[PDB]
């Protein structure tokens, strides 16, 4: 099972003094203000909630969140840890730490957090105790990071920020022509707790070979990384199938004598994947599942939707993209940042993503 | 092969307009393609690149060499923090072919043996070890001697390095002279001919020869060397000659079978009228004399001068905008002899012999 750790957590913030806050006794014994925040969310998002800034949209309120580049931010939640039984592993789930971070579970640090645009996931199996155990994350001024490095030549000077050189954060957070300035903080994308078993999936990775559309076949490769402890090789069956509607078309079942593997599956009657107005997005839903040979029990199940298709760049001898055999041309719009508070860009996805579709976009170039 | 010179050498290289070639710390051998040394070496780049990047007298950055050093280390820093500054990963007798046929528009080492002063001589060395020859033996040299040749190690052999300065001198001069001064003054001659011809012919091949890095100017240590000045400031005889070579307008001469070529080369952005006269100094006969212009930045020929017989000695007059300059050209063939060439150094009346 998979727990969601979203919702109202406790942020507290204050000036990042000259010696950043990194433990929990300096985080709780600073001067700060506490607000109830959600997670999702910016902090500005929270202020503003709280009364304490105005919308940033409107006028020029954009400049009045300056201060609050050079503020930490700690958050602070209690979860229930569930019962693992001998074996399993409790893994607590980042998407969005924006940016430079200590996470805490129990009082013990577990990781660093240095990235604002990766996942974060830490094992925090032994250091979690029975009952309520407590998270606390103490982000520090991502403004003041920078001044940790010394810049080369020709990172100074450039449309973007100083700042944004030697850190890992979206670079039109620090400005731009078509972006506000507004770096702000926080957690921006969800933060779950995962129950792991002895056996678990690490990574499935689908792959097409060849694509025959007019065939209606395709050879498409599952390169399978797994977690497989040794008592378990050779009681352990990959389970894979591949759906249409509910449909079955292939089901594959192959025992595992050893942790990683690729099968190959050769399939027929299946459509191949094209861009907009050179056939249909044919996909078709992917399912591993990691089977117990004798009990039967299910320890571990991926599932996405995949899409039978081949990328070829042509280098002209100035390119042009093939895609199953085929020369497209390509027409669409590049990609910018959809909020400059980023933990609404997921509540906005599906209606920009539409502006796209009745644009008949083939193409979109997500900017760096 | 020596550390890295402070600010101050900088600053001065800046008021006075010498512009600054800065090799790597490294020397003649090949080095670690490790990641040890490529992070010492990365460290060290970076330090010294951003402390000198802002002087305008620094030109070049060289590696002094597929290897990590030069072709990735070194480069990778030039590339990040001094963009606007090139880098380089790599760098008998003076008439003989394999000098005068090099086909390298910019030498960049090039030096001959030249023995010091007396008087530094007499203060770097025992009394009884200031003359070089052991017994007397002409060719021989003491211990002391060989240690300032320079042995790095104090292990007692005869010959190498120092031979160098006996067989120079026995090329040009056919004998090594006995006598101390005659020795002084005879491998001083040999240095001082030797580096003024090639200058001569580096500046008097323009434009297809751009430059010249000549080894080297003074001593770090009193020693026996090819440099052209001792670490107390004796400067050898090779010093006058090649200041008068290296002026910013310089009239000399070039040999060729069909006798002599009376040049002047320019090394500024300005054109230069000037009178220049060449006279023999064995015969006080005029060989020359005429006016010419000497066009900016290029190497302008005045006359072909006709063929003297046997050896001897021109002298250069020329006078630029009320200044006058000398300059002189040793015609024939060695071997020559040590007595005539000290007289026509003496009567040319610009060296003296000291």
């Amino acid at each position: 099972s998979e727990q969601s750790l979203n919702g109202r957590w406790t942020l507290k913030f204050f000036p990042q003094p000259a010696v950043p806050v990194m433990t929990i006794e300096g985080a709780e014994a600073a001067n700060g203000i506490v607000v109830d925040a959600v997670v999702p969310g910016n902090v500005e998002i929270d202020m503003e909630a709280a009364g304490l800034v105005e919308d940033p949209m409107v006028g020029n309120n954009i400049y009045k969140l300056r201060p609050y580049e050079g503020y930490q931010w700690y958050y602070s939640r209690t979860f229930a840890a569930p019962v693992v039984t001998e074996g399993q592993r409790l893994v607590l789930h980042f998407g969005g730490i924006d940016t430079f971070a200590e996470v805490y579970v129990n009082g013990i640090k577990v990781g660093s957090a240095d990235n604002m645009l990766i996942e974060h996931d830490y094992d925090i199996t032994s250091v979690v105790k029975e009952g309520e155990n407590r998270l606390d994350v103490i982000i520090r001024s991502s403004v003041m990071e920078a001044q940790n490095h010394f810049l080369g030549t020709l990172s100074i000077g450039n449309f973007s920020n100083e700042e944004s050189a030697p850190v890992r954060r979206a670079p039109s957070t620090y400005g731009w022509d078509i972006m506000p300035r507004l770096v702000s903080a926080g957690l921006w994308r969800d933060v779950t707790l995962r129950v792991e078993n002895p056996v678990t999936i690490v990574d499935a990775n689908w792959v097409t070979l060849s694509v025959n559309p007019k065939a209606r076949e395709a050879s498409e490769s599952l390169y399978l990384q797994t977690r497989l402890p040794f008592e378990m090789h050779d009681k352990v069956k990959a389970v894979i199938t591949i759906s249409r509607d509910g449909r079955q078309i292939l089901r594959k079942e192959a025992l595992m004598r050893k942790f990683a593997n690729l099968f190959t599956l050769n399939l027929s009657g299946v459509d191949a994947w094209w861009p907009r107005g050179y056939g249909e997005p044919a996909l078709y839903t992917a399912e591993v599942s990691l089977v117990d040979v004798t009990s039967g029990k299910i320890y571990d199940t991926k599932t996405s939707k995949i899409g039978f298709r081949t990328v070829k760049l042509e280098l002209d001898e100035q390119f042009q993209f093939i895609i199953n055999g085929e020369p497209v041309f390509a027409k669409g719009t590049n990609w910018v940042p959809l909020d400059a508070l980023h933990s609404r860009d997921a509540s906005h996805v599906e209606e920009a993503v539409q502006l796209m579709v009745e644009m008949n976009c083939n193409i979109v170039r997500c900017w760096g | 092969g020596n550390v890295y010179e402070d600010t101050h050498f900088f600053e001065l290289c800046d008021k006075y307009g010498i512009m600054v070639w800065q090799d790597f710390a490294m020397g003649c051998g090949n080095y670690s393609q490790r990641d040890n040394f490529a992070a010492a070496l990365e460290k060290e780049a970076i330090s010294v690149v951003v402390k000198l990047r802002n002087h305008p007298s620094l030109i070049l950055w060289s590696g002094n060499n597929n290897d990590r050093v030069s072709r990735q280390v070194l480069s990778r820093v030039i590339y990040e923090f001094d963009p606007t500054r090139p880098y380089l990963p790599s760098s008998g007798y003076y008439k003989d072919p394999f000098y005068t046929e090099n086909p390298s528009q910019f030498v960049s080492e090039i030096g001959y043996h030249g023995c010091p002063n007396r008087e530094t001589l007499e203060r770097m060395f025992s009394p009884d070890s200031v003359n070089p020859w052991q017994n007397g033996v002409v060719g021989m040299w003491n211990d002391e001697w060989q240690t300032k040749a320079n042995r790095i190690y104090d292990d007692k052999f005869q010959g190498g390095r120092n031979d160098l300065m006996t067989n120079q001198v026995r090329i040009i001069f056919g004998e090594v002279p006995a006598d101390l001064d005659d020795f002084i003054f005879a491998s001083q001659s040999v240095q001082a001919e030797a580096m003024k011809f090639f200058v001569e012919l580096w500046r008097g091949r323009r434009p297809y020869r751009t430059g010249i890095i000549w080894w080297n100017i003074r001593d770090g240590w009193p020693l026996l060397s090819d440099a052209i000045s001792d670490y107390w400031g004796g400067k050898k005889q090779a010093f006058y000659y090649m200041q008068n070579v290296h002026h910013d307008v310089c009239c000399l001469i070039n040999p060729a079978a069909n006798g002599y070529m009376l040049k002047v080369d320019n090394n500024t952005l300005k054109d230069f009228e000037g009178v220049v006269e060449v006279k023999d100094v064995a015969s006080g006969k005029q060989v020359f004399k005429g006016k010419f212009v000497s066009k900016a930045n290029q190497m302008s020929e005045i006359a072909t001068l006709p063929m003297q017989k046997g050896q001897g000695m021109l002298v250069i007059s020329y006078r630029i905008e009320g200044n006058e300059y000398f300059n002189h050209y040793l015609y024939g063939e060695p071997p020559y002899k040590l007595d005539q060439y000290r007289k026509w150094v003496k009567k040319c009346g610009i060296y003296e012999l000291e």
